[PDB]
């Protein structure tokens, strides 16, 4: 059996690029037409879809040549969904979404566009999308994915997607991107002001190597600096609130640490 | 990027005596990255049904593998190992030595 | 006995 | 005598030719005993060793899931990698894993590891206190950053010290007549000559089992350290391996090949004669 992939991404923006690569010890491509070769039975070798268009969207087969049979099996299903085509939905993370490891998260999508299905998409995830059916209530259509048990693999950058009944391929421009955390299990940092909570600035510092602190009010980032006392510290310059922090290591901007004890600025 | 070329032995699981089952063996070892081709050959030829263990490794990383199949020798019956592999640039013959 | 193996690099 | 339980497990990126793949195997001593392979269709872990056939379903289920949780986290380790090294995702690399313990004869724990590489070179490891980590490259000093922050030696530690050697123990009753056996080599000796002044002698010792063993060749009592092959699988669960030495022609006699085994009760002393 070949193996079918796209790249970059099968999600791609009308007028990016994707090329679809069908790996085989000269390869034609199939649609969802079984048998019919696509483009009047174009011999690929080397197929690069670019500029990409509405036509270009579907649930792609290839099969590639093979002199002593004469060709192969046909390969894994790769759906190539073409994006921008109507106004974006929105994105929603219920309770939000700083999410402790291990927890659960709804993302919800949500329009008052009337779409069929929605999609969700981590970015730079080859993963196909996942897909639920649009439910209808009060001149919105919306969607409830339910993302976990919460670990490294599920924190990132997500969007959501609509599409209508008869293009089910054929996506909306992409809501505004989400930013899903992982919280823990590294061990908390603490927090502080200066020159205290009743006015200022925010220390937090911790025994643990993080690299970066984020700062969240009931978000905002620093770099730590190596400070002493074997110490990583970061002071946040500020009508106060709740704050806690959270530490951060390079490479990895969607896991932090367990929050730190809220901290009360009056 | 570490690379090791596989060390190639081809041999009889017992002692070949014309006329008599037996078992090809050919031992693939101490090489990295871990795909590799392994073919046997009889008279030139693939052998089919081939048999291979799962891939394993040693204390310094290295890959090791045992690809074998049913056979009975005869004074006729020429058999090898074929071996490719990344730091391979021809594949390499190796001829079984009773 | 397998291990649970959880912790990412 | 002492006896060791490993866990082997190798993953691969092949962006192009499939998704990443998941290799793991179980080893007792030299006697492999389970597989998960993720490209299978099985999708769980499998038994390949006799002994193990009689485990109840809820053992195959138990280790199912923990084997699949673990390619889960080594597929996105290899992704980590990636950042970690600042390298494309074009090409393909390989991160393996090893964990277990080793018991005495007692019964009583006497080591345990749990280790990674990356592209066939040491990454991070637990060391023999079984608290600390040894990273082997800056990358690697991110991970036991993370790893101390997260207190995770303590996990290992009580794998180790509690549900490794209890499995291992565990296996020794289960295979007892295959792991405990002890196949002492059947050998000979071949002679062939390579020139007019010279002549080759190869020791040879086969069907033995464990796959520890000295060969040694000795020319008048000093050894002449020769070509040592590797100790290779026969297949059937036994090994092979054999010790040739270069001899000047009429001096076959003044040369000994000297073959210690578990499995002897007396190392052999064997010398050629036509
Ligand atoms: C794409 O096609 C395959 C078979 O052609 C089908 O099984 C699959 O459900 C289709 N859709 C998606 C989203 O993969
Ligand atoms: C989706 O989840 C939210 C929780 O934030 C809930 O209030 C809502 O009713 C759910 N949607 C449906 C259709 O039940």
């Amino acid at each position: 059996k070949p193996f079918l992939s796209a790249w970059p991404s099968a999600v791609v923006p009308r007028g990016g690029h994707v090329t679809l690569r069908c790996h085989y010890r000269n390869f034609m491509l199939y649609k969802e037409r079984i048998h019919v070769p696509i483009f009047h039975g174009r011999l690929f070798q080397e197929f690069n879809m670019s500029p990409v268009t509405t036509a270009h969207a579907g649930n792609y087969t290839c099969r590639g040549s093979h002199p002593h049979s004469g060709w192969s099996a046909a390969s894994n299903p790769v759906v190539i969904m073409v994006t921008g085509n109507h106004r974006k939905p929105s994105l929603l993370a219920h309770p939000g979404p700083l999410v402790k490891s291990g927890e659960r998260v709804i993302l919800q999508c949500w329009s008052d566009i009337m779409f069929e299905h929605f999609f969700l998409h981590k970015e730079g995830i080859s993963k196909d999308p996942s897909r639920l059916v649009g439910q209808i209530h009060d001149g919105v259509s919306k969607a409830n994915f339910s993302i976990g048990p919460m670990m490294f693999a599920l924190a990132g950058t997500y969007r959501c997607y609509g599409s209508v009944t008869h293009t089910p391929y054929q996506l909306s421009a992409p809501s505004d991107p989400l930013d899903i955390v992982v919280t823990g299990p590294y061990e908390k940092p603490s927090l502080s002001a200066q020159p205290g909570p009743k006015v200022v600035t925010l220390s937090c510092s911790s025994r643990s190597s993080y690299d970066m602190y984020h700062l969240s009010r009931e978000e905002r980032r620093l770099p730590a600096v190596r400070k002493v006392n074997r110490t990583f510290q970061a002071d946040f310059p500020l009508h106060g609130g709740t704050y806690r922090c959270f530490g951060s290591f390079r490479h990895s901007p969607y896991e932090w640490s367990d929050p730190s004890d809220p901290l009360l600025v009056s | 990027m570490i690379q090791r070329t596989p060390k190639i032995q081809v041999y009889s699981r017992h002692p070949a005596e014309n006329g008599k089952s037996n078992f090809l063996n050919c031992y693939v070892s101490g090489f990295h990255p871990s795909d590799i081709e392994v073919d046997l050959l009889k008279n030139g030829e693939r052998i089919e049904k081939v048999e291979h263990s799962d891939l394993s490794f040693s204390k310094d990383w290295s890959f090791y593998l045992l690809y074998y199949t049913e056979f009975t020798p005869t004074e006729k019956d020429e058999y090898a190992c074929r071996v490719n592999h990344v730091t391979l640039s021809q594949p390499k013959i190796v001829k079984w030595d009773r | 006995t397998y291990q649970w193996i959880i912790r990412n690099w | 005598g002492s006896h060791s339980m490993r866990y082997f497990s190798t993953s691969v990126s092949r962006p192009g030719r499939g998704e990443p793949r998941f290799i793991a195997v179980g080893y007792v001593d030299d006697t492999q005993f389970v597989r998960f392979d993720s490209d299978a269709a099985s999708q769980r872990m499998e038994p390949r060793a006799p002994w193990i056939e009689q485990e109840g379903p809820e053992y195959w289920d138990e280790e199912t899931g923990k084997v699949k949780a673990h390619s889960q986290t080594d597929r996105e380790n290899l992704r980590i990698a990636l950042r970690y090294y600042n390298q494309s995702e074009a090409g393909s690399h390989t991160l393996q894993m090893m964990f277990g313990c080793d018991v005495g004869s007692d019964g009583r724990f006497l080591r345990g590891y749990h280790q990674y590489a990356y592209d066939g070179k040491d990454y991070i490891a637990l060391k023999e206190d079984l608290r600390s980590w040894t990273a082997a490259d800056m990358a690697a000093q991110i991970t036991k950053r993370k790893w101390e922050a997260a207190h995770v030696a303590e996990q290992q530690r009580a794998y180790l010290e509690g549900t490794c050697v209890d499995g291992l123990r565990r296996y020794l009753e289960n295979g007892k007549e295959t792991l405990q056996r002890t196949d002492p080599p059947k050998t000979h000796m071949t002679h062939h000559p390579i020139s007019d002044h010279e002549a080759t002698l190869r020791c040879w010792a086969l069907g033995f089992y464990p796959a520890e063993i000295t060969l040694t060749w000795q020319r008048d009592g000093e050894d002449q350290t020769t070509e040592l092959v590797e100790t290779r699988p026969a297949g059937d669960g036994t090994f092979q391996k054999w010790a040739a030495v270069v001899v000047p022609s009429g001096e076959e006699q003044r040369y000994t090949c000297h073959v210690q085994h578990e499995g002897l009760p007396k190392p052999l002393t064997l010398r050629w004669e036509p």
